[PDB]
């Protein structure tokens, strides 16, 4: 034994012990998730309310990187804004050469090989979240899910944190009902009740809402927060659903 | 060739009194026949009773009274928000000029 | 670069590297320095475990910084040929920059803080070296002696004494040596420093070196002969 | 980041073995068997192809490598570690000689530069040692023909003949029976495929036989004619069907 | 050091009552070689300011995605991006004549003359000039290049101190500037009859206004 | 336990040891108070002493003119963090003549304070920050954590026996948010939530420490007599 | 981190003494034994090479005797990877010197240099020391002839007659009973072969065994001759000296 | 024991962290092949999307590394992607300095150069994969060169990779013996990767959809990956005979 | 092993505080502070009676109106000395006065905590800094190898501190003379010394703004000892 002590140290079963550690951090997290819609993407997020004197809206997680990109994250949020500030500086670079925004694809790639950084040496500790991110570029929509391991897919719907498995089921029934697709406010509805529906695991305190999307016909490509009257109009949607 | 230096034009004026001092200056930018402004302040208030001014080339000239402004920000952080006599204020402009002594700020100052 | 803190403190305040740094010196052979009223004796022991030996061109135990400067030492041998070098080299720079040679305390405080330099430096450990650091400063005519050690202290001695059974030298110094009334002479002194040495040394024979300083860079090592002169005159007069 | 292994990992242990160096010729001694023989007008150097699959192409795969036009090399060990240093080997020929004197390096220089490689890794902060041992075969004008052996540690030897890893002490016993210093280089051929058989359980044929020599000038291996001092690599690799020949005269 | 290789000519601006004007002609010229026709050289910066450039082209395209990315910057982890927290022209002013400067002091500089035209989020009127050497001055009215010497004294005429700001209206603030530019096609041997036109008025916020052209020219007499 | 030799290794159940010592020191520190109204904001700490000779340890700091901030844990970590803090508002007025917004601040810290955690050869700051300013935004009250963790506040506590003003805060939110315009009841609001963490001492006129921040007010610390009035 | 797997190569023991310089010397207690023997009228360099083979190429072989210049040569203990990354400095040292000053280096300026070198390693860097003990065999015109002998700590001393290597308890024992001032180097070549006969862990001392060499001012007048003895050469004084 | 935890030597002369690299190449629990044709080069592998919420067609495990050149990765798919980005990076180099293509071959080495530093290197542990390059080099013709953690490599007539590895070697072995030939004797590379597909089925004995497998075919001066509607018409010819 | 700057599960820096434990081993130093100026007196502590004990240098000169004394490994304050003249004198060139004595310590307690894997280890030495400004008048702090400074009306490090610091609590008030604070800091050297106290083996100094810093002659210590005995027997 001792494998699990050092990163990047391969165990006798092949694996890395301290990127499955991190994964435990990001389960120890709150609930975030992401929905791939019809010309776009909708995230969501459980903030909970730890105390009353937590100014309401003001703590904002979701993080947007360039103009059309999205960004969420459960587990550490020190070791999510990092990540996040690199992506902007890859997002940066990769539009001072060639121009145009970058692609959801080659950005999710950027993100995918820092992580992986992360596991070669035993001078840096692995990533303490799993990140949710993705935007609209020339080729439609495009929503990711990155894990500590440097490991990432695309995906239909993505979930992590502590109320993973009831958002998972919770998407999974949206995709088999709605094979043709769902439209981007239909999107924004669904994030709310899933968020909500998974808050069960973190039934003990109260939580805040927060939702953003990227669409092309809602948005104009550009990634916006979900404000005022159609927040309001999410969370009672929500509200209905689980009562 | 490019010719980092430039003639902003203006006069400027200090006088001490007894129990008092003045420092005055023109409010006329130039550049060869033309004018740039009639109301371009040179004379500056940089805090602690200090009045200062730098005349000749205009961006030196900025960026000196920029610089010396930010000596005392930090003077009062570093010094238990000491009052930076004027003294004090003359020595610390020595060296921010001295330190580009290869590429000088092209102004005169009088403080 | 290696960069690894091998010099730390230890729980009970201890920087155990320093302390066996002098582990090393009390291993090394015995050095004493003993000053008079007009001159500086830096004696040495000779262990002779090793014969054979060339002692022509083997390196000698005291060493001289400057024309005016001796320097002595207890402890690993190849370190204190570092110390040597960077003192010479410092005694030259101060000669080119200030126009006058080195005081005794000038060249000392300078080996001190090298040594403490390398107590609290990453990726070295300290000299496991002591040195007895002798001579006059420029046109004085007080005799000077300092030590110093692994930690990088430092202080002025009447008469000192480093390296092994330095216990036994330095008693027999504490009760032999008066500083109301210092060795008048350099027969006196270079015979307080050989008796010094033979409570310790075993054959006075290739065993015992002694080096005189006096004022105004005269430094001279005594030969074998000069040398047994004086123990033979100690122990007949000690038959009695 | 940052290489932060600024110490060495090889090591002396109280008994005065360095550890790492011993277990990189542990690893040589699990090796397929190479060996050498130099005759009076030429050096042989030898191994078997160990074909990991039926499906490999082990012609692919050279265990007899080219380091200048008159200097060869074989191994017996980790064939990783032997391709990198005939990589390093190569230009080190180059850099520090070729560029220098407009000459290729005789071969106990072009060997003591490759052994000064070794020695770095077992010294150097971060690094393992090579787990290699050399045959290095070649021919300088001044010199002659000439074997040497190159180990972990970086020490090398001058060899008549000699032989590296799995079956080495049967084999320098079988080689010392039959060599003298009045061989000629088919006699060196034919004893190092006589003892080259004995440590080889499956095929022995051409196919799965790599042997190389040092002997005379190839110019028809030049590549081009006009300049009467330049007459070609003393370097030859032997086919596969050139192996078969002398396997019938065995 | 370098020397400028596609440039544009003059840039003219003017306060008045509500807000302030500026204007830059579409031509990008390769010395007297009138090269390209349809160069835009005001910029906007969000809704509150247009920043006008002339001098070196390649240098303006520079400056140009300087600005967009300090827009995409600021709108980092910013939640009134949009609003208490948006780019003033004050910021952007600043953050130019910061770069203009230390790229002189580095002997490599940005060869161009720069006016920055705005309103402030309290309805202050914005007009502050910068250009290669890094020097900066503020007037009712600003010009660069041959505007200096031309426009300027028409302006002026409007404008000429302070206290006649609040006296002069958008109408005849626009017909002043509108008549610079005829006057600067006439006489400059770099312009070009196609401009554009900007408005940053505290009121009716950005009126950007393209492809306008200098009109009701007198030659006859000749 | 294993775990715990250095900031680069997890534990098996996803923690931080090291990150989670540095926040042990914070809880050995004196006790400080934040909160704070729509006008203003004020900073209230109770200052620590070596012995009867000695001085009273500071514990607030001015950032700029409209920031600043009270430690909790190791000073000499809140020197590094806060003089990071005056470079970064200095370079934002500087280069943007733009004053740094409490939020963004707040960020950077963060993210300063995060690259100590993932990193072999450092260690995370051992000090709690507690940041007040008044911005364009109207005042703000920010929590800082040395894990990177920067949270935005009405009011809280940090320190040894923080959680006693941390529940008086909590009763009296509707109370001390509305108290607009009058800096003395916001002080005495302060002055009272502090109160609730003291045992076997109380507030001397060498002890208290208190700072002040919002719309037409600097930054400014009031220590000694100045602060009599409120005892 | 990385701190985990280092081993320290650089620090104190309890006692004092430094580990590494310590193991490094028991390693070198079983190399071949080297002796150097110093004469009025030159110098003798003698060695055993490692239990060898038949089949070894002897007359191109060199693993213990190393020309440093045309006036010093050095005999080897220990590792011999190591010694010839040293010896190759060594030779740049004394050349950089010649380049210099226009004369040749003295014995001992080369030896304190490379003494230094080996210092170094024991002090700062964190790696191992270079597992090898010289005995230095020169001529200059200050001292003549002499003999020094550095070992991996780095310390370096001046010698009559010096062995390094194995058995160098009963071989320093041998010499210090045989050897007097007023030998001559044939002397010293026997005193130096009987030395190794004794002391040698080999049933036989034979040719093919050793390494062998001289400094002589025996070269034709005001000048000084290295000479390193081939294998006919070894197998003649062996015969001649009466060993074989 | 930190002689495993670290690529140096154990008293056996092994490399733990290198054997314990080959294991981590299983974890994705896929088998992949490869093999030649006349004119063409194919390789397969097998496809498995366990989530119903994944886009399926971002799942991949074979990498377009140049115009010419393909690779397959057995492995996780961070070490897998960090492995593709240094191949393109090393192989658009390539053509840079030395005026022509990268080959198969030459990549091959490059990266089984760079695997053997890592296995000599404290610093860099090894990555967790097996890369088997594809190409049709204009020199050498149809390509197969696979490297591994050790730093490894060779030139395959076909080859196979995964857990179930030595019953399709087997399977492919017994072809090869009876053909007595380097490579499939077929001129269109469509019935290059029908049999390719059809000897897959015969070793794991398993039957395959469209979604199940992953195909990529390098030709002359290009190398491309079938879609799933390419691989359906593949399908279908093998079910017809 | 373990990182040089790690915390303990207590929230303290574990090499901080065996460098504490260090300073606790080392010779007492005493400082007062009084309207007339500060003293400041150290105990010498020879390890033998051929150490000549005038070169015994453990109070220090800093600048004209600023000095300083040390305890524990005084080696490792030579450095710090180094640093806090040279601080001195820069701020003079650069402003043409003298530096604030608050602001010389502060310059001092940053050098502390530069350790890790910079130097190797924290400073196994206190000091004790005293000096005059015509802001703060009379001052005296106390850096620590942790960083941290206190001003001090009275103060002790060493082996014989917490003794010390008992009775410096009993005997420090605002009104004390120069010549008080003198016969007080050789009272409780006295107190706490293994040695008998004679003007050898303790020395004194003082601050004041006439006359700057000055360390004591060993006839005018003496004398100061001379008058402590006859005021004891006083009563
Ligand atoms: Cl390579
Ligand atoms: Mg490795």
């Amino acid at each position: 034994t001792g494998y699990d002590l050092s990163n990047s140290v391969f165990s006798p079963d092949g694996r890395n012990f301290q990127v499955e550690y991190a994964v435990k951090a990001v389960e120890n997290g709150t609930t975030s998730i992401g929905i791939k819609c019809n010309d776009g993407v909708v995230f969501a997020v459980e903030k909970l309310i730890t105390s009353k004197l937590l100014v309401p809206q003001k703590n904002v997680k979701i993080q947007v990187v360039d103009r059309h990109i999205g960004c969420v994250y459960s587990g550490l949020i020190p070791d999510g804004r990092h990540l996040v500030n690199r992506g902007r500086e890859e997002a940066a670079s990769f539009k001072k050469l060639y121009k145009t925004p970058i692609p959801i694809p080659a950005f999710a790639d950027r993100l995918g090989q820092y992580v992986q950084a992360h596991t070669l040496y035993n001078s840096v500790r692995p990533f303490g979240v799993s990140t949710i991110f993705g935007g609209v570029d020339k080729n439609g929509a495009h929503l990711y899910m990155l894990e500590p391991s440097g490991s990432y897919w695309g995906y239909k719907g993505a979930a992590t944190g502590k109320g993973r498995q009831s958002a998972k089921a919770e998407l999974e029934k949206l995709v088999d009902h709605h094979p043709e697709g769902l439209s981007a406010r239909e999107a924004v509805k669904q994030a709310a009740k899933i968020i909500y529906l998974a808050h069960e695991d973190n039934k003990e305190k109260d939580f805040e809402l927060e939702i953003s999307w990227c669409s092309l016909s809602e948005t104009n490509g550009l990634h916006k927060f979900v404000k005022g009257d159609l927040l309001q109009e999410a969370i009672d949607f929500a509200q209905k659903e689980i009562n | 060739q490019f010719n980092p230096y430039g003639d902003n034009g203006g006069t400027i004026l200090g006088i001490a009194g007894e129990d008092f001092a003045v420092l005055a200056g023109d409010t006329r930018n130039i550049t060869d026949y033309s004018i740039n402004s009639r109301y371009e302040p040179k004379v500056f208030d940089c805090g602690d009773n200090i009045v200062m001014s730098a005349n000749g080339f205009a961006a030196d000239g900025d960026a000196l009274v920029k610089r010396f402004k930010n000596s005392v920000k930090w003077y009062h952080f570093d010094h238990n928000d000491k009052k930076l006599s004027i003294n004090s204020a003359a020595r610390n402009i020595q060296h921010l000029l001295y330190g580009k002594r290869f590429f000088p700020y092209y102004v005169h100052t009088i403080i | 670069g290696y960069d690894r803190a091998l010099s730390i403190f230890s729980p009970d305040g201890h920087i155990f590297q320093v302390e066996y740094a002098l582990e090393a010196v009390k291993r090394g052979t015995c050095a004493v320095g003993v000053k008079g009223k007009n001159c500086v004796v830096l004696g040495c022991e000779r262990r002779s475990t090793l014969k054979l030996q060339d002692t022509r061109i083997t390196p000698s135990k005291v060493s001289k910084i400057d024309s005016h400067v001796v320097l002595s030492f207890s402890g690993l041998n190849a370190d204190s040929r570092i110390l040597i070098e960077k003192a010479r080299v410092e005694a030259q720079s101060h000669r080119l920059t200030l126009e006058d040679p080195v005081t005794v305390e000038y060249l000392t405080r300078y080996v001190a803080g090298v040594q403490q330099r390398y107590t609290q430096s990453g990726g070295v450990r300290p000299f496991g070296v002591s040195t007895l650091i002798a001579g006059f400063d420029p046109r004085d005519d007080e005799p000077k002696l300092y030590q110093t050690e692994p930690s990088g202290i430092y202080s002025s001695w009447s008469a000192q004494t480093i390296g092994r059974n330095s216990k036994t030298v330095r008693e027999f110094l504490e009760k032999n040596y008066d500083r109301k009334e210092p060795p008048a002479t350099v027969e006196e002194c270079v015979k307080l420093t050989v008796r010094s040495l033979l409570e310790v040394v075993q054959t006075g024979a290739k065993n015992i070196e002694i080096t005189v300083v006096k004022p105004d860079s005269d430094i001279v090592a005594l030969s074998s002969e000069e040398i047994n002169q004086y123990v033979t005159q100690i122990e007949q007069e000690k038959q009695e | 980041m940052t290489d932060r292994y600024s110490f060495s990992l090889t090591t002396f242990s109280p008994s005065g073995k360095l550890g790492q160096i011993d277990y990189a010729l542990t690893a040589v001694k699990q090796g397929v068997t190479s060996l050498g023989i130099k005759a009076t007008n030429g050096v042989v150097i030898a191994t078997e192809k160990k074909s990991s699959s039926p499906l490999a192409m082990s012609e692919t795969l050279s265990k007899v490598s080219l380091l200048t036009p008159d200097i060869g090399a074989v191994y017996s060990g980790m064939g990783p570690d032997y391709r990198v240093l005939v990589d390093k080997s190569r230009k080190v020929a180059h850099t520090s000689y070729k560029r220098i004197y407009g000459e290729y390096p005789p071969t106990k220089l072009l060997v003591s530069e490759v052994a000064k490689i070794m020695q770095e890794a077992t010294q150097s902060g971060g690094v393992r040692p090579f787990g290699v041992s050399l045959l290095i075969a070649g021919h300088d004008e001044f010199n002659g023909f000439s074997l040497y052996q190159v180990d972990p540690s970086g020490s090398y030897f001058p060899w008549k003949a000699t032989a590296i890893g799995k079956g080495s002490v049967a084999a320098k016993t079988f080689l010392e029976k039959r060599w003298n210093d009045e061989l000629e280089l088919e006699d060196a051929i034919h004893i190092a495929l006589l003892t080259l058989k004995e440590s080889v359980e499956g095929e022995f044929n051409g196919d799965t036989i790599e042997l190389a020599i040092i002997g005379d000038e190839n110019p028809d291996l030049l590549g081009y004619t006009g300049i009467p001092t330049d007459k070609g690599p003393r370097f030859r690799k032997l086919t596969s069907q050139e192996i078969n020949d002398r396997l019938e005269a065995l | 050091t370098q020397q400028p290789i596609v440039t544009g000519t003059s840039v003219i601006s003017m306060k008045y009552d509500n807000g302030v004007i500026i204007a830059a002609d579409n031509l990008g010229s390769y010395g007297s070689l009138l090269r390209f026709n349809g160069v835009e050289r005001l910029i906007p910066v969000g809704d509150n300011t247009v920043v006008g450039i002339s001098g070196d082209i390649s240098d303006m395209q520079h400056i140009e995605r300087l600005l967009k990315d300090l827009v995409t910057e600021n709108a980092y982890d910013n939640p009134l991006a949009d609003a208490e927290e948006a780019l003033e022209p004050s910021y952007i002013f600043e953050y130019l004549a910061t770069v203009m400067y230390q790229r002189r002091s580095k002997m490599n500089p940005l060869w161009n003359a720069i006016i920055v035209a705005g309103v402030q989020s309290n309805g202050d009127q914005f007009l502050r000039y910068v250009n290669l050497l890094g020097v900066t001055y503020s007037s009712p009215t600003l010009a660069t290049g041959f505007g200096a010497h031309m426009a300027n004294p028409l302006l002026r005429k409007v404008v000429d101190r302070e206290s006649d700001i609040p006296k002069t209206t958008v109408q005849v603030a626009e017909e002043a500037i509108v008549n610079a530019m005829r006057v600067l096609y006439y006489r400059d041997a770099r312009s070009s009859r196609n401009f554009s036109l900007a408005i940053i008025d505290k009121n009716t916020g950005l009126t950007f206004k393209k492809n306008l052209q200098v009109e009701n020219m007198k030659w006859d007499f000749a | 336990n294993n775990y715990d030799g250095d900031t680069v290794t997890f534990s098996p159940t996803g923690r931080l040891f090291q990150v989670e010592y540095a926040l042990e020191a914070i809880k050995q520190g004196s006790v400080t108070v934040g909160l704070r109204s729509n006008t203003h904001a004020v900073l209230v700490a109770l200052k620590r002493n070596a012995d009867e000779l000695s001085s009273y340890q500071k514990k607030i700091i001015k950032c700029d003119e409209h920031m600043g901030l009270s430690l909790a844990g190791l000073a000499p970590d809140a020197r590094v963090l806060s003089n990071y803090l005056r470079q970064q508002c200095n370079y934002s007025s500087l280069v943007f003549n733009r004053k740094l917004a409490v939020e963004r601040a707040g960020h950077l810290l963060c993210d300063k304070a995060q690259k100590n955690t993932q990193s072999y050869g450092g260690r995370p700051y051992g000090v709690g920050l507690l940041i007040i300013g008044y911005d364009k935004s109207g005042a703000h009250l920010l929590e800082f954590q040395p894990s990177g963790n920067v949270t935005e506040l009405y009011g809280t506590a940090i320190g040894a026996r923080s959680q006693g003003a941390k529940t008086y805060l909590e009763r009296t939110l509707d109370t001390f948010i509305k108290i607009d315009g009058n800096p003395d009841e916001l002080i005495k609001a302060g002055v009272e939530a502090i109160s609730q963490s003291l045992r076997d001492e109380s507030l001397t006129v060498d002890n208290l420490s208190i700072a002040i921040v919002g719309k037409d007010t600097p930054f400014t610390i009031y220590d000694g007599e100045a602060v009599a009035k409120y005892i | 981190g990385s701190r985990r797997y280092d081993s320290r190569t650089t620090i104190f023991s309890p006692e004092g003494r430094l580990y590494q310089v310590e193991y490094a010397l028991e390693s070198i207690s079983h190399a071949g034994t080297a002796i150097g023997i110093m004469a009025s009228d030159g110098i003798v360099l003698a060695a055993e090479r490692k239990v060898t083979s038949t089949l070894l190429e002897q007359d191109t072989s060199t693993e213990k005797l190393y020309k440093l210049n045309d006036k010093i040569a050095v005999a080897v203990a220990g590792l011999t990877a190591d010694a010839e990354i040293l010896i190759n400095t060594a030779r740049i040292h004394a050349q950089n010197y010649l380049k210099t000053y226009n004369e040749d280096i003295p014995v001992e300026i080369l030896v304190r240099r490379l003494s230094d070198i080996k210092q170094g390693y024991t002090q700062h860097g964190g790696l191992r020391p270079f597992g090898v003990s010289f005995i230095y065999a020169g001529y200059d015109d200050r001292y003549g002839y002499q003999l020094y002998t550095s070992n991996p700590s780095g310390n370096y001393t001046g010698w009559k007659a010096i062995s390094v290597g194995a058995n160098t308890s009963a071989a320093q024992t041998l010499l210090q009973m045989d050897y007097k001032d007023d030998m001559k180097v044939d002397d010293a070549i026997e005193l130096a072969l009987k030395t190794l006969s004794k002391t040698t862990d080999s049933s036989a001392l034979t040719y093919d065994r050793l390494e062998f060499a001289t400094i002589r001012k025996g070269a034709n007048d005001g000048e000084v001759y290295q000479k390193i003895f081939k294998p006919q050469e070894i197998k003649d004084i062996l015969v001649k000296t009466g060993i074989t | 024991g930190y002689d495993r935890h670290i690529t140096i030597f154990s008293p056996e002369g092994r490399l733990y962290q290198v054997e314990y690299a080959f294991k981590a190449t299983n974890q994705t629990n896929i088998n992949s092949l490869a093999v030649r044709g006349k004119d063409c080069t194919v390789v397969i592998s097998q496809k498995k999307v366990p989530d119903k919420l994944l886009d399926p067609t971002t799942v991949s495990y074979i990498f377009c590394i140049s115009r010419t050149i393909g690779m397959v990765v057995n492995g996780p798919i961070p070490d897998a992607r960090n492995a593709a980005l240094r191949a393109k990076a090393e192989a658009a180099e390539f053509r840079y300095k030395y005026g022509y293509d990268m080959p198969c071959d030459v990549l091959a080495k490059r990266m089984a150069n760079l695997s053997q530093i890592y296995t000599q290197r404290a610093y860099m542990r090894p990555l967790g994969v097996i890369l088997t390059f594809v190409s049709v080099d204009e020199e050498l013709g149809p390509s197969i060169y696979k490297t591994d953690p050790a730093g490894y490599y060779v030139g395959y007539k076909a080859t196979a990779t995964g857990p179930k590895q030595q019953e399709i070697t087997t399977n492919l072995e017994n072809h090869f013996k009876k053909s007595k030939i380097d490579h499939i004797n077929e001129e269109s590379w469509e019935k290059v990767v029908e049999f390719a597909i059809t000897h897959m089925i015969d070793a794991l004995g398993t039957e395959f959809s469209k979604n199940d497998l992953e195909v990529g075919v390098a030709t002359k001066d290009k190398f491309f990956t079938l879609s799933a509607e390419n691989i359906e018409e593949r399908l279908v010819a093998i079910a017809e005979q | 092993d373990r990182g040089v700057s790690t915390f303990s599960p207590e929230g303290r820096l574990f090499q901080v505080e065996y460098s504490l434990e260090a300073i606790k081993l080392g010779s007492t130093a005493i400082g007062i502070a009084t309207k007339e100026g500060v003293v400041l007196g150290v105990e010498k502590r020879a390890t033998s009676p051929l150490l000549e004990s005038d070169s015994i240098e453990k109070i220090v000169e800093i600048d004209r109106h600023i000095g300083c004394a040390m305890s524990g490994l005084t080696a490792d304050a030579r450095s710090m000395i180094e640093h806090a003249r040279t601080a001195a004198v820069t701020h003079n060139l650069y402003y043409d006065e003298d530096i604030n004595v608050e602001s010389l310590t502060q310059s001092v307690c940053d050098l502390a905590l530069r350790f890790g894997e910079l130097m190797s280890r924290p400073f196994g030495v206190a000091l004790l800094i005293a000096g005059h400004d015509a802001d703060d008048g009379y001052q005296l702090f106390h850096a620590e190898p942790s960083g941290t400074f206190y001003r001090y009306n009275a103060k002790a490090i060493g082996s014989g501190s917490e003794g010390a610091q008992a009775e410096l609590l009993n005997e420090w008030h605002s009104s004390l003379t120069l010549k008080e604070a003198e016969l007080l800091v050789l009272k409780i050297l006295k107190q706490v010394m293994e040695e008998k106290l004679d003007e050898n083996n303790a020395q004194l100094s003082c601050i004041t703004k006439q006359d700057g810093f000055k360390i004591y002659d060993n006839e005018k210590t003496a004398e100061l000892i001379k008058e402590l005995k006859e005021k004891e027997a006083a009563e």
